[PDB]
């Protein structure tokens, strides 16, 4: 089991950003709990978003209402909704799912940069 | 509800270390616990997981046979006995608490890392 | 003047003096209280409600299934896993299925297979506990002197922890009630069950055994159903997909299992019950008749209805009085054919009166005739009316 | 090359000479037919359909109540009467109740009371007869010589009770005949086909005659007529002039409980699929030439691509990869207890294993029937051949 | 599917009549029957009722003990035996067929009166019968002067209704108007029937009116001449 | 149980006629099968409408589609509805129900009057007495009134200008098959009362106007 999110891409205010996490073929993304975390330079990460479906969701303690979820099975890929960008997005957002085989898997990571 | 970690430092290859992550404020004998390491500026990799009573433990592939996670719920501390340390263990480590799961069938089946430890640096050379 | 056509009727005769009469009020039954110098009163128990019933358990008898998935692993590859098998809103069944080179495994044998579906309850039944101290009894009273009705007159309300009550009956005064020497028909063993919009009283052990999904609270945000496998079945596991089906509505199933249970209405948020039996000592020292200072009515009478015998041999008669002489006492008795109008029977109505002044008002009374032949006589001297009667 | 992982699979040995193979075909089970000079063939029964089933009886399991009235009579005035008690769509109940001056009678006593309500069926179940002459059997065939992914030429046939003979053309392999005989449709005169909300079963014939629900014994007429509708309507609590009518609610879950342990069958659409089989077949395969015996032996080397796997019946399945433009060519395949050279010990399930592609790295699968004890799967010629140990039971 | 009644006529108070209802076009044994009566110029009143077998009859109160309903399915006939008639029994009596039911219950529970017979007149009175005197009513001595010409027949002083009139043995019906009878003070009725004929058809075509009065057995053919 | 019906109801042509039928106090229109019959002059009734509800009704044989029924539960009354009111709908309409006790109850009948019909004056024919009647020393005068609307006439007999009051019988109107009315009048005289005057005259009056037809010995 492996999940690949691109190294990074920068997004600007006034636009919308989608953060993907391409899962492998041994997993069906439509039946996976998505846990995304938020980590800044030096500091330890805290829970950022939980997402399974649009009705089955909850967000971490101290996180605002600009972030939601999306998941398209035709791509077998989960997406972290980050809309309404601001330069204050300085954080490496990891993509985490569980498996009864791989026992925890993190993505490559995505450093939220803003121009 | 606090998570601090002790035991970092230097250790040549073949040497050993004993990491500790002392917790307080909650019933430590209830929660699943997790170690997860990170090389400087590199990706995040889960290392070890341990149950509420310590009766069953899981480790990452690159670690088993040498590292051994343990838990004495009486002192509310989380241990990570790193034997036979090698070079690619060079990383900063955190202890993470796995979400409350009374039963095993928590309210939405979440079981994620809510609280994290501050983070100790381990350098192997 | 209720209690006339009621089949289950008791005639309680008091004692001249102390206001002691012990009556037993039931559902479907009533009592006529007759005192010596006091008006005859009918007393009936019409309503027994039990309020503030606490929910105990709710069973689901109609379910729905939603986003459903499966997961399969090859032989020796451990047990299959879905993230939602750890979810309390999902029903799952784990089993082993034949795997081979044709499904995509390297070995031949049995591989693990799990399937989960999200459970939701469409319709549920609710059982509640009842506490005898939350009962409430509704008693209706009425006196004699009236006209064809029963379709002044008083009403009282009684609680186990407030059992005394007094009702004011116009110029008749008041009568008190101190009610309970023998009361309950049961509690502490029956839940009060509510299905679609109907209600029963079920045994606790029978209720503890219903094979349906159930949650043991009153309500929390998104309840948790236990034994949800009772309405969801899995069948025909292939190698990688198990189809999940939800069983049809179980409402008709428990209606059949509720045949021979005691049913109960509900109005409103209070459960009505069809059991009665509260005993009452009514004190009627403050029951003045209405007027003995009336004179006898001089004018003539006329039968408005044929005198009818009730279930207990009493005769009911309604007459019309033509004349502005009123208000005045109605002359009424029963002769023994005839020698000269010597009283033979007894009246049930105490002191019959005409209440209105002008001009052709109607009035009803009740007689207790003696057995054999007799003559109902109403009026004085001439322009009196007489009717022959035979009892049993 | 189906029938490899099937748990209930039969290996029938034919007769050398006359084209004789008598097989028994079920659902979920299949047979590997092996002839002497002919390719091994798999025969499975995949589909049993029954068309144009005739309705027998329909039960109502969810009812509705409509315009309802009562009629009351005073004592001595005879029995109560409503015009709709003469109506086939109405359920009525007559009772005796206490009447007096307070409800409106001139006498005191017992008066008659009748109450009627209009019956209507919301949801119904329907039972049908099957009549074996409208069955249809669908049989799938496939030959051996293939590769693992190709699990999923290969043929299919249709068979009728009065058209039981069939022939299918299998590429360069020729043709194969089937002359079949059904036996177990209704077994005789029994087994109705029931349709509930949107799923279907096969019920015992007598059990269906005894369901305690309203029913009409036709197919359909304008505004059907329900018999014994009194089973879903209850009258209770008659006062003096009004009797309350109750409808029992859906009995769907009740029949599901009485349908635990019955045989289910899907349907889409208007043709009935079945999960029961048992038709016997005499197969004649004299017009079945092998595929190619004029091939040469493969000279190049082989390599195991998958670990040879044991099936449920002790047979071994092997897939190898062939590096070389030598193809098409015969694969050298044999068995046990050598220290060459080199006596064949077991027998193959695949008749004439072949490499089909010319260039250059093609895949190919075969199946063996190994002898008991230790044995050695050997594939290839002379030197640079590949060998794998095997142990049976 | 038709019903016809027979057995009308004039009875005296205390006498008897036998009305019959002949039915054809349906299985007469599968139907309830009824007799409904109507006095001259009044409403409808139900008389009696019979089941399809004959073992269940019902009667209006004003008739109980006198009238006897019955049916013999074999001869396809419903009967009404009227005994000891009273003056109030004078009316037209129709036989009616109810709607059919498949047992006790039917679709919609309807039991209305499907078909009605023609009706028989029953007159009861102590008066004796009088047969009519039939006189011709000739035209007015001006034949082909106006559009057409009108001749007729006078049916004079007959007691019991009805009188039936046709012209030319039924071969002539266009323009024939038979008037309802006058009830003269002497108790007897009188009838008049005229037919407008073509103005010039007086020479070749000869006109005869046929009067039949059954309760007195009077059958007369008085032909009209100038 | 009784069924009340208005003796006469008039309704304008082309419009609707709501013929009512009010049930007695002991019946409920809601749960009665209402049966409606139509009776035209000289002929037996026939089924016109079975009505119980708007989803439970039945037209009689040959009855047009412009007819229906209704019930007003608030007045315990059934209604026979005839729209597109044509003069061919002039008849008596009887409502009938069944009961287990009274066994068949008929209404009083409502005579429908379709307004807007054109007035028609009578045609009158006066007939002298026959010869075979005179040989029997009797002489009756026939006056035949036909085809007039509305239905009311007054006949008067004259002999030499003087009013004749004796021996004159006259009928009541009676609807013809063509919606008009017919009547007749008779003057019974002895043969010697005839042959005495110069002439006798029938004198018919309808809606004020008058005709006079005369005969002579």
């Amino acid at each position: 089991p492996v999940l690949t999110q691109p190294p990074s891409l920068s997004a600007s205010p006034g636009a919308s950003a989608r953060l993907p996490c391409t899962l492998s073929s041994d997993l069906s993304v439509g039946s996976k709990n998505m846990y995304w975390y938020q980590q800044k330079p030096g500091s330890a990460p805290r829970l950022f978003l939980y997402y399974y479906s649009d009705s089955d969701k909850q967000l971490g303690p101290g996180v605002p209402n600009r972030v939601s979820g999306s998941k398209e099975t035709s791509s077998n890929t989960a997406f972290l909704l980050i809309s309404g960008l601001q330069p204050e997005d300085e954080a490496d957002y990891y993509c985490q799912v569980y498996d009864s085989s791989a026992n925890w898997v993190f993505g490559g990571g995505t450093r939220l940069t803003v121009l | 509800v606090q998570l601090v970690e002790s035991g970092g430092g230097l250790a040549k290859p073949g040497g050993s270390l004993r990491l500790s992550c002392a917790a307080s404020g909650f019933t430590f004998s209830d929660y699943y616990m997790d170690w997860v390491r990170q090389a400087p500026g590199k990706g995040l990799e889960w290392v070890s997981r341990i149950s509420n009573g310590g009766g069953s433990t899981w480790y990452a592939d690159s670690v088993k046979g040498r590292f051994t996670i343990s838990r004495e719920n009486a002192k509310n501390t989380l241990y990570l006995q790193m034997n036979s340390l090698r070079a690619e263990d060079t990383a900063v480590y955190y202890c993470a608490r796995e979400r409350y799961c009374s039963g095993g069938v928590c309210y939405a089946g979440t079981k994620y890392f809510d609280y994290w430890g501050q983070g100790v640096l381990v350098t192997v050379s | 003047i209720r209690c006339i056509g009621v089949s289950n009727r008791d005639f309680v005769e008091g004692m001249s003096g102390g206001t002691w009469v012990d009556v037993v009020l039931e559902h479907g039954g009533c009592v006529t209280v007759m005192a010596q110098d006091k008006p005859t009163v009918d007393i009936e128990l019409v309503t027994t409600t039990v309020s503030n019933m606490a929910e105990v358990r709710s069973y689901c008898y109609e379910a729905s299934i939603s986003d459903m998935a499966s997961d399969s692993r090859c032989p020796t590859q451990g047990e299959a896993y879905l993230d939602k098998q750890s979810d309390t809103q999902y029903v799952c069944k784990r089993t082993l299925v034949d795997r081979g080179w044709g499904n995509g495994c390297g070995l031949f044998g049995k591989g693990s297979l799990v399937t989960c579906a999200k459970f939701a309850c469409s319709k549920k039944m609710t059982g509640k506990s009842i506490q005898p101290e939350n009962l409430e009894y509704r008693i209706m009273l009425s006196v004699h002197g009236s006209q064809h009705s029963g379709m002044n007159r008083a009403k009282v309300e009684i609680t186990p922890n407030s059992p005394r009550a007094e009702a004011t009956l116009g110029g008749f005064g008041s009568l008190g009630l101190d009610c309970e020497p023998r009361t309950g028909l049961d509690f502490s063993d029956l839940y009060y069950l509510t299905m679609n919009n109907k209600h029963w009283l079920v045994h606790k052990e029978w209720f503890h055994d219903i094979p349906l999904p159930w949650h043991a609270g009153a309500d929390t945000g998104t309840p948790h159903w236990n034994n949800k496998e009772a309405l969801v079945e899995f069948k025909d596991a292939h190698a990688k997909r198990q189809t999940v089906v939800v069983l049809g509505s179980q409402e008709g199933a428990v209606h059949t299992a509720l045949a021979g249970a005691l049913e109960a209405e509900m109005d409103g948020a209070k459960g009505r019950l069809s059991s009665g039996h509260l005993k009452c000592r009514l004190k009627m020292d403050k029951l003045r008749l209405k007027g003995v200072s009336y004179s006898l009515c001089t004018a003539a009478f006329t039968f408005t209805k044929i005198p009818a015998e009730t279930l207990h041999g009493t005769v009911t008669v309604e007459v019309q009085y033509a004349g502005t002489d009123g208000p005045c006492k109605v002359p009424a008795q029963m002769a023994v054919d005839m020698q000269t109008l010597t009283p033979v029977g007894r009246l049930i109505t105490a002191n019959p009166v005409i209440t209105e002044s002008t001009e052709n008002s109607k009035m009803m009374l009740e007689l207790d005739p003696p057995f054999g032949d007799s003559y109902i006589v109403i009026g004085v001297g001439e322009k009196k009316i007489t009717h022959h009667w035979h009892r049993s």
